[PDB]
């Protein structure tokens, strides 16, 4: 099916502390691999996932000296972006990034994203068509003039089209294993009173991958979301996801209330009943 | 893999 | 600006008791980054904690998960703290076992 | 992951074509250099490309283009110098494996004088008060002539190489040898190598 | 545009070894190379203007590289050995131009010896043309020869008034074997000029051959003159 790689990186600046927190992570669609944290003493890109560790010592080596540039390129650009916005340089500040790819079913080339921020505003963005950028702010058309100086465009265009695809078959024919199928969801229904004729209905859904998925409390043929707590997805920690619909209802009418499941590896949509 | 990084 | 952090607490397994399972502190949707989590046994805190590596949303607003290993009882107290700069105390979520 | 250069050894005539091939691994796109290098010195870059011009003009005459439908930067000259003899490296970076360079198998190319008007000759130069040798110069002799190595013990002969006058563009081949022996003119010096019968001698 | 230093060095095996760098300016990254013998160079590491990014896992950690300043670049290799004697670049890049283009410095080429028992300086002398050339040239080709000297680190120059001339110059490109069963080498060069550029006696001739040897550093032990970095020349007036 439609699967994607994403690449997320954060540098934290600390006035004194030392330098910035830099935590830099790789994100196949749903499943993180690998992972680098600079205050730790390693100081190299640690894998999470088994299958990765396939990969030869020149890969680690390979990964480990590209990210240790991207942390001090990432480091003496904070020290620009207080120029640009002439903030004290005693104050903190966060720098965000992300950028990856997504394929399509056969490992057709789908999409392409690049996207910075700071302190939880958009910076710059690649365009859609790779081959442009979008500033946000006139401190961003700054560097926007930079990177237009150079073509970066056409670099990481190639990029995003060529060695993130390039090598992502790698890792998912690697892995088949534990990407390319999907766990569908373990589904209950619980009951909880709170008065003498009020009770509250929850419905349970467990242990599914990945984590898009869809429920709905019905009445009657009628959907509802007045007094209906949806919780967003939370992972369990071993590779699966859950969440929880709630709906209040008043005794002797729990039986016509239906809890209904979508989702990608269930052939059919569930339908529950009390 | 972990692609390229520019400065501002 | 800031975020206001959503904070879950629950169970990698339906509750047994004296079978081993995990908890787990999930914070989502939240800006910006420092910020401490603890997970308290009956007021006790827990000192082997393990974290999830730092990422974010498609809103730069960053998410974490904390688990740890535990066994379940019938009285004992489990709940997560958090404190975060958008916090003016650190606020505590009860675990409920059937949430 | 890997860069192939064919043409591992060429000689030429002055004047001529040069083509010179470099074809790396058909996975991405990625950076492309030539550079030169000089027997002695280092490396002296002659052109790159990565913006999306096919074609590239360099330094030195060099002209290189890029070719993804065969995935090969091929380094052109429309007629070689005679300073071009050296070793000629295509350096690439794979963009996903680091910035770093994988450079070639290299490329020792050698050029041939195109000589006009041959006029062999050899000439014993005057020895001076610091030395105890007779020395002889081979010059003006056609390109094609390969000088016999000496197998006297105490004779020494060269290779031949090229000066050109830039003032008067004129072009001629050297070959020296010397000996310290008494018993030992020029003119008895290049018989273990190849003569024309109509090479000059002293009178 | 790089500047290295030295560009010849010569140690016993088994000792350490020091050189520099000294990139070009406004320039964030220094990547270093190791050039055998007429072969493709070697990946050593690189860095970003601060420290040590990456470094190839095939060499020992006996190699030693720092940036400390990030303008200059120091390196240190110590137990030397025979087997990692070779010519060692050093280059530069921007990381800000999309082609990411490296410039690469003079290099410096490396000879490790198990005893220094080699090290013979070179001696030089000038001939000139005979009149057989001028009675069917009307040009004069002029000679300079080195004489018995060890190892083949040489730099030849030709003066003329005292400013370097290289028009119609020639020389060898490889010093050769006097013992090719061993061995002290040898080098030849030559200089052609006019017979009235060579027939008026104002004109000066000199030939520097500057030799890399040993430094003051070094240690003397034979009974001879020590072959310290010596710039052996010889020169010669015109002739009527």
């Amino acid at each position: 099916g439609s699967h994607s790689m994403r690449y997320f990186s954060t540098s934290v600046s600390r006035p004194g502390r030392g330098e910035p927190r830099f935590i830099a992570v790789g994100y196949v669609d749903d499943t993180q691999f690998v992972r680098f944290d600079s205050d730790a003493a390693s100081q190299r890109m640690e894998p999470r996932a088994p299958w990765i560790e396939q990969e030869g010592p020149e890969y680690w080596d390979e990964e480990t000296g590209k990210v240790k540039a991207h942390s001090q390129t990432d480091r003496e650009n904070l020290r620009i972006a207080l120029r640009y916005y002439n903030q004290s340089e005693a104050g903190s500040h966060t720098l965000q990034m992300m950028f990856g790819c997504d394929v399509g079913s056969d490992g057709r080339f789908l999409r392409g994203y690049h996207q910075y921020a700071y302190d939880g505003k958009d910076y710059i963005a690649l365009k859609e068509d790779l081959r442009s950028w979008t500033a946000a702010d006139m401190a961003a058309q700054i560097t926007k003039r930079k990177w237009e100086a150079a073509h970066v465009a056409e670099q990481q265009r190639a990029y995003l089209e060529g060695t993130c695809v390039d090598g992502l078959r790698r890792y998912l024919e690697n892995g088949k294993e534990t990407l390319q199928r999907t766990d569908p969801p373990k589904t209950h229904m619980t009951h909880h009173p709170i008065s003498d004729h009020e009770a509250t209905l929850r419905c349970w859904a467990l242990g599914f991958y990945p984590a898009e998925i869809t429920l709905t409390w019905q009445r009657d043929g009628e959907d509802q979301t007045q007094d209906t707590e949806l919780v967003e997805t939370r992972p369990a920690g071993d590779g699966t996801f859950q969440k929880w619909a709630a709906v209040v209802v008043p005794s002797g009418e729990e039986q016509r209330y239906t809890c209904h499941v979508q989702h990608e590896g269930l052939p059919k949509p569930l339908t529950l009943r009390w | 893999r972990f692609p390229l990084t520019f400065g501002w | 600006i800031q975020r206001t952090p959503k904070i879950q607490v629950y169970s990698r397994h339906p509750a047994e008791n004296g079978k081993s399972n995990f908890l787990n502190c999930y914070v989502s949707g939240f800006h910006p980054s420092d910020i401490e989590v603890d997970l308290l046994k009956n007021g006790e805190r827990i000192e082997k904690v393990e974290h999830s590596d730092l990422s974010f949303s498609k809103d730069w607003s960053f998410y974490l998960l904390y688990y740890t290993e535990f066994t379940p009882t019938e009285k004992d107290e489990y709940a997560c703290r958090v404190n975060h700069v958008t916090l003016s105390q650190p606020k505590i979520v009860k675990w409920d076992r059937d949430m | 992951q890997s860069v192939t250069q064919p043409d591992i050894h060429i000689t030429v005539s002055e004047g001529a074509s040069l083509e010179l091939r470099c074809n790396y691994s058909y996975g991405a796109t990625p950076y492309l250099f030539w550079y030169v290098q000089s027997p002695g010195q280092g490396l002296q870059l002659l052109l790159k490309y990565f913006s999306g011009d096919t074609l590239v003009q360099g330094i030195k005459g060099f002209e290189a283009e890029f070719k993804r439908s065969q995935s090969s930067f091929n380094l052109r000259k429309p007629s070689v110098h005679w300073s071009d003899a050296a070793e000629y490296f295509c350096a690439v970076g794979f963009t996903g494996g680091g910035n770093k360079l994988t450079f070639g198998t290299g490329t020792q190319l050698k050029v041939e004088l195109n000589i006009q008007n041959p006029d062999p000759a050899v000439y014993q130069l005057r020895d001076s008060k610091s030395s105890d040798k007779s020395v002889c110069l081979f010059t003006d002799f056609d390109s094609q002539t390969n000088v016999s190595q000496s197998k006297d013990s105490d004779v020494y002969i060269t290779d031949k190489c090229v000066l050109d006058m830039r003032s008067m563009d004129f072009k001629s081949n050297s070959a020296v040898a010397w000996s310290n022996k008494s018993d030992f003119a020029c003119a008895n010096a290049f018989n273990n190598s190849i003569i024309p019968e109509d090479t000059f001698f002293p009178s | 545009g790089v500047s290295q230093d030295p560009r010849h060095k010569i140690t016993k095996r088994g000792q350490n070894v020091t050189f520099r760098c000294d990139p070009i300016s406004e320039h964030n990254r220094l990547y270093w190379y190791r050039q055998t013998l007429g072969q493709g160079p070697e990946f050593l590491t690189y860095f970003q203007n601060e420290a040590q990014l990456e470094k190839s896992r095939l060499l020992s950690d006996r190699f030693s590289a720092e940036r400390p300043k990030g303008s200059f670049s120091t390196l240190e290799i110590q137990r030397t050995e025979q087997g990692d004697s070779a010519m060692y670049l050093c280059a530069s890049s921007d990381r800000d131009r999309v082609p990411e283009t490296q410039y690469f410095g003079p290099g410096t080429r490396l000879l490790v010896l198990e005893d220094l028992k080699n090290v013979f300086p070179p001696e030089v002398a000038v001939f000139e043309p005979s009149e057989a050339e001028i009675s069917h040239t009307q040009k004069a080709t002029l000679v300079c020869l080195a004489t018995g000297f060890y190892p083949d680190h040489v730099e030849l120059s030709w003066w003329v008034n005292g400013k370097e001339v290289h028009s119609g110059v020639c020389t060898d490109p490889q010093p050769l074997k006097e013992q090719p069963a061993l061995s002290r080498y040898a080098l030849s060069s030559r200089l052609r000029v006019s017979a009235t550029f060579w027939q008026n006696p104002r004109n000066h001739f000199r030939c520097q051959v500057q030799f890399y040897g040993l430094s003051e550093n070094d240690e003397w032990t034979q009974d001879r003159a020590k072959p310290v970095t010596q710039i052996v020349s010889a020169e010669a007036w015109g002739r009527a």
